[PDB]
């Protein structure tokens, strides 16, 4: 996952 | 409940120039503004802002907030928040930013309580750790209790938001969710409540992220409330296609697709040849230098050669950042052609005036 | 949803040393707790803790958290908001105070998120000014999420939340509308979310106080789940005491808080060569700090208790016996007599100690 | 009213  | 209108902001930041680059804005965006469309919401949807573009946008949006508007802004991208306060993180920002560099979310709230709207709601889909190069402990005046205030945060204060890897037009995961729910005819309070329940169930996310709702709503007030100026509306019709005719016969249609209220696709394509004329390609130049559009990524046999995934036999030339337009967009119809008995250049300036987002002259 | 347990920790502060007193806590306090005990929660209420007693009620409240355990807090008094943190104000806080002298909430549930409760609720009956005395800026650490946390404030940043000025055993304004819809069969969120409008309608607070609720609760959990103290709620048995010459008099005890206990004596054997005989009590431990103009009252309305007459035995002297916290040795306290013989013409005394040990919250 |  990418973190905002 | 009834709303006077019914007004929505939505801006999705992910090419961050400093910082690491996000993917889904793009569709999360995408998604809601066509969702909040249906519930007969008047938006306004960007993609990459700089400070000051987010500033005049949201400037646009309050003015069109007035007693008994419902207004709500959604915000995709990079964020923080610093003892209760947050803060959106404009494409622009240096390494390191701090609060002078970004939007915070309480003041925007303030301006829009003085509006006397009927409704105010704020989807903050961002991460909401401290930022420890910001030291400023600013007091803003106590809100009034006007009981009519909704935050659905995709995740929880001190913790992330998230969106998934190499995951194509797959939404992030405040959206995933969200978007499911969003036509729901029942209090917003409730439909968020909902749209938690569901993202406890994303394995994914367990134990790093889950939706906050904070809410004085004490009205039974509904997206889909009924509704019971002219520029935000135009800014988002694209200019009509058009039928260029070339001196030697050719002409070439040119046609136009919005993404988003700062984001449009020229597309054109060779509708009549004169037998006299063998072969005939048209192509797209000498654009703004405002624009800052790459050659390469112009003139392309696909759409989503030029990074456009949302669109769908001609040429493609995605024009994002139309927000930095200070004048009429014009550009060029190049045509190359050869005639039975042997090349030839011709052609034709258009002007389709200020497209979208130029309508509001945020300048 | 299942609870392991359902606990929940009240407190309400009123006598003020140093600030503005309050009335309706008393009540507020007392109608949630006979609602929660009907949801099957064990509740611990507390009325008029120092900071210390306070962070003590705290402690033992954690105590009897564990893993899956529903953990509710309701406090009604003065409070403020400072920067994000919520803090409650104990009946010893200076004028001016800082955070120091009070209790902050997200500490409080940083510790129950260590005992991985199933469920945390604040529900916070004060206000959330902000504390321009108080120029700490203290950073805790990122909570966990555990999206299992919902808080009803009573107000909203930055704004009052208000009893009504002169008013008998009114509630305040959050418990008048909370008490109404407690008993819901309904996920915790919705309940508040109708407590919410159901205040919207109230003309007294209309711009100046609402609801707030907070919550990442991602599971429909509700205050009425079923479940799949002990030493703090120990009362004195009645008792019947005999003096020498042959008087019975009884002796009963009521619990209105975890802190307040009413005592109450009468006659029920009177030798007939007694003409009359008056029993009363006195010397209780400095501790508790009772004034004898207080004690020995014909009525219970009289001592200053939210239990009437019909709560309790007719034809007593009640006594009531607030601040158990603060009881250091065991309660003993004098039964005196005073009577006279027929045909005899001196009043004769006589006493005698009972010693009830630690009673209720006094029982550590 | 009376605050708290
Ligand atoms: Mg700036
Ligand atoms: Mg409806």
């Amino acid at each position: 996952v990418r973190p905002r | 409940m009834l709303a006077k209108d019914k007004v929505a902001l939505l801006i999705g930041n992910m090419n961050y120039r400093e910082h690491p680059k996000l993917k889904a804005p793009l569709v999360d965006v995408y998604e809601l503004t066509n969702l909040l469309r249906q519930l007969d919401f008047k938006v306004v949807s960007l993609l990459d802002l700089t400070e000051y573009e987010m500033r005049n946008a949201v400037d646009e949006f309050l003015l069109l907030l007035d007693k008994g508007v419902y207004g709500l802004l959604y915000y995709a991208g990079h964020g923080y928040e610093n003892f209760g306060n947050s803060f959106m993180v404009p494409v622009d920002a240096p390494n390191p930013y701090r609060s002078e560099n970004c939007l915070c979310v309480q003041n925007i709230l303030k301006l829009m309580q003085e509006k006397e709207t009927g409704l105010n709601v704020f989807l903050l889909d961002m991460c909401r750790k401290r930022n420890d190069y910001d030291d400023t402990i600013p007091i803003l005046d106590a809100l009034k209790v006007t009981a009519n205030i909704v935050f659905g945060y995709a995740t929880c204060q001190g913790a992330e938001a998230f969106e998934i890897q190499h995951s194509g037009l797959a939404n992030g995961i405040f959206m995933k969710f969200l978007k499911d729910r969003l036509l729901e005819d029942k209090k917003i309070t409730v439909l968020l409540d909902e749209v938690a329940e569901d993202m406890g169930k994303c394995h994914l996310t367990k134990g790093k992220q889950a939706l906050e709702i904070r809410s004085s709503l004490s009205e039974k007030r509904a997206l889909t409330d009924p509704i019971q100026n002219l520029q935000w509306a135009k800014a988002h019709e694209l200019p009509e296609s058009m039928c260029l005719k070339f001196d030697c016969g050719v002409q070439i249609q040119l046609g136009f697709a919005a993404e988003f209220s700062n984001v449009m696709i020229i597309y054109t394509s060779i509708v009549y040849k004169p037998p006299e004329i063998i072969m005939c390609d048209a192509y797209v130049t000498d654009f703004p230098l405002d624009l800052d559009i790459d050659p390469k990524d112009a003139n392309k046999g696909t759409p989503e050669e030029t990074g456009s995934y949302l669109v769908s036999h001609c040429l493609y030339t995605r024009l994002s950042s139309l927000q930095k337009l200070k004048e009429h967009l014009v550009f060029t119809v190049c045509l190359s052609y050869q005639y039975s008995g042997l090349t030839v250049e011709d052609k034709q300036e258009v002007n389709v005036g200020k497209p979208l987002i130029a309508k509001l002259d945020m300048h």
